[PDB]
């Protein structure tokens, strides 16, 4: 609790800093760069449905 | 579930050479299920007539 109560001092002057986290999921889409361990590279042209 | 109804069929037509059937709407994979299905029909099976054999009497 000591660490929780007084361990919040950050920078001289600005002792009150509010840090907010913003989680943003980023997916795979036409334009992503995919590769392999072996060295081959690649960029998805048009991710087609599994129908094709 | 929802469904779509094919409308706005803008038939670009020229007498006998070609017809270009413009038409909406098609979700991902329908201009395929239909387009390729039609070319399949037009290269393999279309009940019509033609000359099967010709003997040149000469």
């Amino acid at each position: 609790r000591r660490k929780i109560t007084q361990g919040d001092d950050l920078a001289p002057g600005v002792l009150k800093i509010v840090k907010v986290y913003l989680a943003v999921k980023r997916r795979i889409q036409p334009g992503d760069k995919m590769a392999g361990r072996h060295g081959n590279k690649g960029v998805i042209s048009k991710i087609n449905p599994i129908e094709d | 579930t929802e469904f779509l109804k094919p409308r706005l069929v803008d038939i670009e037509q020229v007498s006998s050479t070609h017809a270009k059937v413009t038409l909406e709407p098609l979700e991902r994979g329908f201009g395929h299920t239909l387009g390729n299905a039609l070319r399949r029909i037009l290269l393999s099976s279309m009940p019509g007539c033609a000359v099967t054999e010709v003997e040149i009497d000469g």
